[PDB]
């Protein structure tokens, strides 16, 4: 029983750590999305400003806004690429956690089976003593 | 709620179930081993013979 | 591996003695329910602040 | 207003948990009696059977 | 322990019955919401009673 | 199911 | 009502219940065993016979 | 151990029966995904039961 008992306690603590990591990844996805959303919002604001600049008659300001929008778009594109890479990693982590949950239950079942065989072995030893 | 390492309810349930299951099962199993004896099953037949022959005497004794 | 082997033998000696010492039943129940009865109030003492 | 609505939703989430937790602790009060009764029932048999 | 927990098991039904007063009086106010919350208690006591 | 019982209980 | 586990109203019920339940259960169990014995029953029958 | 496994097996069977009722209920409810999930859970329970 001793080898089996120690292992069960150890696996559970590890799972909690894994969950925290998954949460951080999930949090990162939200942050990137928020940043992406902010960039989109900024772009929309910039577009309104560019139109306003034309009405105002300041040609240079409108041109500058367009350049800023391109930079924002590039940042958004980079964020999107980062999100996609992060998402695949997140999916793998989620899959692993689900597999781990199935695995821990199996380990508990294994211990019961292991206990029974040991008892049978003890009975055999008693016969030898006779 | 998610069950951190020493979550007092969940951790208590584990420790109690360790005692609860072992003790109750031991008592049922050892009780079946103590009850396994064939002469004890003969004591059920003996109780049948005893109640039937006591009835035969008793019904005659109450009859007058 | 030798350090992991000493971990097996030493942590098993200490934990087997501890789990045998610790685990009498009525101690556990009355602690647990008292601890969670503390905790509900602690949670409310959080949540009130945020409601407010 | 954006923050207020978000945290209001979060406060409801906390309250929904409190209502469930009030059940979860009630269940833990309840079982004790059966556990003790089982324990003592077994302990009587434990002494008895060895003799 | 049987006598004790039997008293408690009877008292769970005594609660179910008293919580009919709750649901009935709520209906006599038109408080369906409150009558539902009484029916949830009678349901949870019924669940409890089976285990006992 | 609580509504079904309740609507019968309020009906009388 | 809910702030502390040590409040007088809450604590008194818990202390009283444990003392009351144990005393009632112990007395009842002891009495039943005496009644169960055959000799006590025989004496009661004899008394009835003696009275008529 | 045999009794414990049987109890676990019995519990799994009971869980499966409950799941089956829930799956039927889900269809009545109109939530297609929930019913599908229950079926998957039943298969897992069946596998566990088979292992037991």
């Amino acid at each position: 029983e001793k080898m089996l008992e120690q292992a069960i306690l150890e696996m559970q603590e590890d799972l909690v750590q894994l969950r925290q990591g998954v949460a951080q990844a999930i949090a990162a996805q939200k942050r990137s999305e928020k940043q992406y959303n902010d960039a989109q919002n900024e772009i929309n604001k910039w577009q309104r400003n560019a139109q306003l600049a034309l009405q105002k008659g300041d040609e240079n300001l409108a041109r500058q806004a367009l350049e800023r929008k391109k930079t924002y778009t590039d940042t958004s594109a980079a964020l999107k690429a980062s999100l996609d890479t992060q998402s695949t990693q997140v999916e793998t982590l989620k899959r692993n956690l689900i597999q781990l949950e199935s695995k821990i239950s199996e380990a508990k079942t294994k211990k019961e089976m292991l206990k029974a065989r040991i008892t049978t072995a003890k009975a055999q030893e008693q016969l030898q003593g006779m | 709620v998610r069950g951190m390492n020493t979550s007092s309810a969940m951790s208590a349930f584990e420790r109690m179930e360790e005692k609860v299951l072992m003790q109750e099962s031991r008592a049922q199993a050892l009780g079946e081993l103590a009850g396994a004896d064939l002469e004890t099953q003969f004591a059920q037949l003996e109780g049948g013979s005893d109640v039937d022959d006591e009835l035969a005497a008793l019904k005659a004794q109450m009859l007058p | 591996m030798g350090l992991f082997d000493r971990i097996k033998r030493v942590v098993s000696s200490n934990l087997n003695d501890l789990v045998n010492k610790a685990e009498d039943p009525e101690k556990m129940l009355e602690q647990a329910i008292l601890e969670m009865q503390e905790d509900l109030v602690q949670l409310r003492q959080g949540v009130a602040q945020a409601i407010a």
